[PDB]
């Protein structure tokens, strides 16, 4: 099956 | 089978998108048919963990204007297998635009396209303003450069 | 070593010759086997073009975070015509 | 790191860079190569403050973060005469015209 990227529920962080 | 496409490796690779630019960044994933798909944007100066895969292709653009951006100083980013649990960084930055391109950016940002030819500028610049950045064109361009 | 660029109101800008070659226009002029008159470019524009030279030479091939090159809306049109004329 | 400067006198502006650890005297040496006046005939300034020959540019307040290539820090330059005093004087650049209606908010 085709597996596309995804984003974990998580806060972004500041650089 | 286009030349630029992700491979369906199904092998997980954790990546960290780091937006080291002042733009709102759109990550663009090339799917397995080479068609670009948008992913959630990153505000300036922010990082985000991503679940991607080995051999997938990504590029990055200004989300509002599709100005070109670089990722680890090149056009395309490809996750590799994580060594010892460490994610791969994708450091997104502005390229050094030409001054001309940078001026066109600023002018586009200020002037509705219907009003470009009301500007008191040399006539060859109207078409330059109208020829805004376009991901599909970039993909055709990157494809040719690759062949050569 | 350095080249001197003259703007329309007679401001003189002395910049490293390597930096001035960022301009394709200047590069072709000085390419043979120094002062350049740019009387069509006002000093509020030519000073910014010289900053662009410094910025291109510093940041090209660099792996650092690159800052935006800033352009105030009110100089954008003239700077665009200078950049076009100067090929940079 | 490096600081990026505009050394300005009257209607002359020199774009140059120098190390933050380099001295005011070494910047006068750069100026001497270009404008042919020796260090003991130059006065360099940050705003209205005369800079001491012996201080580094960092010690004078020129730091990499605030003297960047795309927005260089201004160093004022004045020359000495045998019997007169030259006020520091930097001629402003020109002013742009009015922003066109089609570019206004």
């Amino acid at each position: 099956e085709a597996l596309a990227p995804y984003i974990p529920m998580d806060d972004d962080f500041q650089l | 089978r286009p030349v630029l496409r992700s491979v369906n490796s199904r092998e997980p690779s954790q990546v960290i998108f780091c937006n080291r630019s002042p733009r709102v960044v759109l990550p663009v994933w090339l799917n397995f048919d080479g068609e670009p798909q948008p992913y959630p944007t990153l505000p300036p100066g922010t990082g985000r963990r991503i679940h991607s895969y080995r051999g997938h292709l990504w590029l990055f653009r200004d989300a509002g204007t599709h100005d070109g951006l670089l990722v680890n100083q090149t056009e395309l980013f490809v996750p590799s297998l994580n060594v010892d649990g460490q994610p791969i960084f994708a450091n997104i930055t502005l390229p050094v635009y030409t001054l001309k391109e940078r001026c066109l950016q600023v002018v586009r940002s200020l002037v509705k396209p219907e009003n470009y030819r009301r500007l008191d500028i040399v006539r060859s610049l109207y078409e330059d303003l109208e020829d805004h950045p376009n991901v599909q064109k970039d993909l055709e361009r990157l494809t040719q450069e690759r062949i050569a | 070593m350095y080249v001197k660029l003259i703007s329309s109101d007679g401001h003189e800008f002395i910049v490293k010759r390597e930096h001035a070659l960022t301009s394709g226009t200047i590069k072709a002029m000085l390419s043979g086997p120094n002062e350049v008159n740019f009387r069509e470019i006002p000093s509020h524009v030519l000073s910014k073009v010289c900053m662009y030279f410094t910025y291109k030479v510093r940041y090209t091939n660099s792996s650092t975070e690159i800052p935006e090159f800033p352009i105030a809306p009110e100089i954008a049109l003239e700077l665009l015509m200078a950049a076009n004329f100067l090929d940079c | 790191m490096d600081v990026f400067l505009m050394i300005r006198r009257h209607k002359t502006t020199i774009f140059t860079d120098a190390k933050e650890s380099s001295t005011v005297f070494e910047l006068k040496r750069i100026v001497e190569g270009i404008l042919k006046r020796p260090p003991d005939e130059q006065r360099l300034y940050k705003d209205d403050q005369l800079l001491d020959d012996g201080k580094t540019l960092g010690e004078c307040g020129f730091t990499s973060q605030t003297a960047r290539p795309q927005a260089p820090a201004t160093v004022g330059l004045a020359f000495r005469a045998d019997d007169t005093f030259e006020a520091l004087c930097i001629e402003p650049f020109s002013s742009p015209p009015e922003l066109p209606d089609v570019m206004k908010p």
